[PDB]
């Protein structure tokens, strides 16, 4: 039972190494990246219309740092007047 | 709120990227002129007939490569290779520039990569084929960044991480919007155990493309597992499954593993533990109804069936996994560990120790195998040998939180007597680890600590004995009460000593 | 009291007996 408790503590820690099958990257996987020779550039420029706002709120919740404040302006050079 | 699915990011994208990118029908102009032919990939498209028709009509190479990509989606890697070869035999590519031939060489490179990936075998042969195709592509057209990406992937497969990282640095110099470069860099960083550094790349890729394959959320969940935020990992994996409900059973496997871990480490009562464990088993079985030969699922089920005293079926599954996935050393280690655990009931101490050693040699990260090896050494009365092995493991892994290992070290040193100071250190470390883990502290460690402190500090020994008695409650024994009474007698606590003696 | 409530048989070491009390039928090939 001591080894059973040790297994429960460890569970399946070192068994996730094989589960890295999702890390492999292949060009042909994307459906629309290849239909034209420049479809890669089109899709890279297709998401320029999108931004963080267009992301789903739940997917935005997945963006966790490992809000603007009114008193931090972005610097300018010409000012106004 | 807005539904989180594939259709969400479909509607987010313009309709040009919605329907055209997923067309299953290919339009091919004919050589006769304005005549065209439309062939739906839903039907059984023959590779040879389609290639012959394309060669006769001399269609644009885009159609050839799109058909190759679709046949890749169909799994016809041989068919896609035939398409690429006959396209190289076609008049269009022969009369086109070397750029088209280089692009088709890179497509054949991707075909070799997929052939290796789908089998996880014949790695050298497919790697050489891919290298030759990529070298031909680079010679024909060296300005294509896809050739650089292929070079980096080739370096990663051969574990030439520095060269691949340099290639991705060059790609970042070219442009920072390259999603594939980000994915490759993050994969290398994860391979180099740079979980956080790969995590920023994962987040950037996900923000740039939520519909990119491979899924960044898999890496994000892996990082959350590395950062202990496994709840967010499970949530992101659920979102990925919503986006990718097909050909992504690995996400379901990870979800089942996370559920099992939560059941093990969070169940507040036995009934809740049973409910969660049975729910995890049912989900694992439902995933198994799709694939019944996945080695990791068999290895996971081996734990349950070992707990069910079904050692024979555990042996069957372990042997089957060893026969299939002997390439993966971790599965060999797990099977050896489970065989040793089974033989422990048979008390094949020599055989179990040999199996534990083989498990350690297969995968050194298996601490449980080494602990079973030490336990088998104890079984064979090898007190000194077990002590030497344990000291070696502790000195190599002083940062490892193996609480039971430290408890065993303390017990061994207490039996030795002269090493009481290491015994105190190890028992205190075990106590601290158990308190941090909210696990029941063994009162035997308290008794050993009190026995050691008898010759050093009667106060600390008495305090530890009181703590052990409080843990025991009604489980208090005659020796504990007698020692408490003697402690109070030496403390001149006549009333308390008399009460303990009574 | 949740810190003390969570302490039960599986933490004490009776996890294997608990799994033995949980019965399920699989479609095993072996």
């Amino acid at each position: 039972r001591l080894l059973s408790a040790l297994f429960s503590k460890d569970n399946f820690r070192y068994l996730m190494n094989e589960t890295s099958d999702g890390l492999d990257v292949n060009y042909l996987r994307i459906p629309g990246i290849i239909e034209n020779e420049k479809s890669l550039g089109k899709l890279f420029s297709s998401y320029k219309n999108l931004a963080i706002e267009n992301l789903h709120p739940d997917d935005r919740l997945l963006l966790v740092d490992p809000s603007p404040v009114f008193f931090l302006r972005r610097p300018q050079y010409v000012s106004d007047g | 709120m807005s539904l989180l699915d594939q259709d969400y990011y479909l509607s987010a994208l313009p309709e040009d990227k919605r329907a055209e990118l997923v067309t299953l029908q290919l339009t091919i102009p004919l050589k006769s002129g304005d005549e065209v032919v439309t062939i739906d990939f839903n039907e059984d498209v023959d590779v040879s007939q389609l290639c012959v028709l394309l060669e006769s009509e001399n269609a644009r190479p885009d159609l050839w490569l799109s058909a190759a990509k679709v046949f890749v989606s169909k799994g016809n890697i041989a068919g896609s290779q035939e398409i690429i070869r006959k396209a190289l035999q076609s008049n269009v590519i022969l009369d086109s520039s070397a750029s088209v031939t280089s692009l088709f060489h890179n497509f054949s490179f991707w075909l070799s990569l997929m052939e290796y990936v789908s089998t996880n075998s014949r790695e050298d042969q497919f790697l050489e084929y891919a290298s030759n195709s990529l070298q031909a592509s680079n010679s024909l057209d060296s300005g294509l960044i896809l050739n650089g990406i292929g070079n980096g992937v080739l370096y990663a497969k051969s574990r030439r991480y520095d060269e691949a990282l340099k290639e991705f640095d060059n790609l970042l110099k070219k442009k920072s919007t390259n999603i594939l470069a980000i994915l490759g860099k993050a994969q290398i960083l994860y391979k180099r155990q740079k979980y956080s550094q790969a995590l920023e790349l994962y987040q950037k890729a996900l923000t740039i493309n939520p519909l990119i394959v491979p899924d960044p959320r898999l890496g994000i969940g892996l990082c959350f597992w590395h950062l202990n935020n496994k709840q967010l990992a499970e949530q992101a994996w659920h979102n990925s499954l919503k986006v990718h409900p097909q050909n992504n059973l690995n996400t379901k496997i990870l979800i089942c593993l996370a559920k099992f871990d939560y059941c093990f480490n969070e169940s507040k009562d036995d009934d809740e533990f049973t409910a969660l464990y049975r729910e995890s088993l049912e989900f694992l079985h439902s995933c198994l109804k799709e694939d019944a030969k996945h080695p990791l699922l068999l290895m996971v089920l081996a734990s349950y069936y070992f707990s069910k005293e079904d050692y024979e079926k555990v042996e069957k599954l372990c042997n089957l996994v060893l026969k299939e996935n002997s390439r993966n050393a971790a599965f060999v280690s797990a099977s050896h560990f489970w065989l040793a655990r089974v033989a422990y009931h048979k008390e094949d101490y020599v055989q179990a120790q040999k199996q534990f050693k083989q498990a350690e040699d297969s995968q050194n990260s298996n601490t449980l195998a080494k602990l079973g090896y030490a336990q088998c050494l104890i079984a064979r009365n090898e007190v000194g040998d077990a002590t030497i092995y344990l000291e070696k493991f502790f000195k190599e892994n002083q940062d490892s939180k193996s609480s039971e290992m430290m408890l065993l070290l303390g017990i061994i040193y207490s039996q030795s007597g002269k090493s009481y100071y290491k015994a105190i250190i190890f028992l205190e470390k075990y106590v601290a680890v158990c308190q941090e883990e909210n696990y029941p502290i063994l009162p035997e460690a308290y008794l050993v600590l009190s026995r050691v402190y008898e010759n050093k500090d009667l106060n600390v020994a008495l305090d530890y004995l009181m703590k052990a008695n409080d843990i025991l409650g009604d489980k208090a024994n005659v020796y504990v009460l007698n020692n408490l009474g003697i402690y109070h007698f030496f403390r001149n606590n006549v009333s308390q000593s008399s009460d303990f003696f009574a | 009291k949740l810190e003390s409530m969570v302490k039960s048989n599986y933490r004490n070491g009776g996890l294997d007996r608990i799994i033995s009390k949980i019965d399920f039928d699989f479609d095993l090939e072996l």
